[PDB]
């Protein structure tokens, strides 16, 4: 799921 | 017998009067996301990020601070669940443990938590970072971090977390503003193996068909009230 991000 | 997944957010402990983690404008109340929420920034101002953390473990632990009617609930739909339950929060704070919940994972770590930054092992801790602070699980001792994942770091737990989503029967967003990813994204892999996908919040997050079933108001009201409808639906 990734990394943590926003938008 | 269903499955129940429940991811919590910012918007569950707001009601507990919790110095929110909730990012808006870049801005965490009164911080730079950028400035205290990122590796960047604790390696640019390590003593001012470790001076941020340690003022919010502080506020986490005053006596005014306690968990709300949803924490409860959430405590109540793990003892009538078992192993069929998992609650995941993006929250670092310790109010669904005071509940009653156990197993909680951490997604984004734990405020009463540090972390070795070499090893990454974690441990418990209820004070005050110092620089004189350092880690006993390696040859020579290193700077201790808070254990909260920052803006670019990966996030904890993600495998289990999966798992459990592909597993659901029902899969409960409470709380979350819509903006943090992976979060965020949880919903539609729970929509994708089919589970039942409910938001309770204070506002919308998404808009559409993929919150099946949504309810909007305090999370001390709301997330009772669903609960309690959840806990009647079994018998
Ligand atoms: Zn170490």
């Amino acid at each position: 799921g990734g990394a943590k991000r926003h938008r | 017998k269903p499955r129940v997944l429940v991811l919590t957010g910012a918007g569950i402990s707001a009601e507990s009067g919790i110095r929110t983690f909730r990012a808006a404008d870049g801005l965490w109340e009164e911080h730079r996301v950028e400035d205290v929420g990122t590796p960047e920034g604790f390696d640019r101002d390590p003593e001012l990020v470790q001076a941020f953390y340690n003022a919010r473990r502080r506020q986490l632990q005053q006596p005014e601070i306690q968990p709300n009617a949803a924490h409860l609930a959430l405590a109540k739909l793990q003892d009538a669940l078992g192993d069929r339950f998992l609650l995941v929060t993006q929250n670092c704070d310790n109010l669904h443990e005071r509940a009653g919940n156990t197993n909680v994972i951490h997604m984004h770590g734990e405020l009463l938590k540090v972390r070795c930054s070499q090893s990454g092992q974690a441990l418990d801790w209820t004070g005050d970072v110092t620089p004189e602070d350092k880690c006993h699980c390696c040859q020579f001792p290193a700077p201790l971090r808070p254990h909260v994942v920052w803006f670019g770091e990966m996030p904890l737990g993600m495998d289990e977390i999966y798992m459990a989503l592909s597993m659901a029967d029902i899969f409960i967003a409470i709380g979350t503003s819509g903006h943090v990813y992976p979060a965020a994204g949880f919903v539609h892999e729970a929509k994708l193996h089919g589970a039942h996908t409910v938001e309770l919040n204070l506002e919308p997050s998404q808009v559409g068909n993929e919150f099946a079933e949504k309810y909007y108001g305090p999370a001390s009201q709301v997330v009772p009230e669903f609960v309690e409808k959840l806990l009647k639906g079994l018998k």
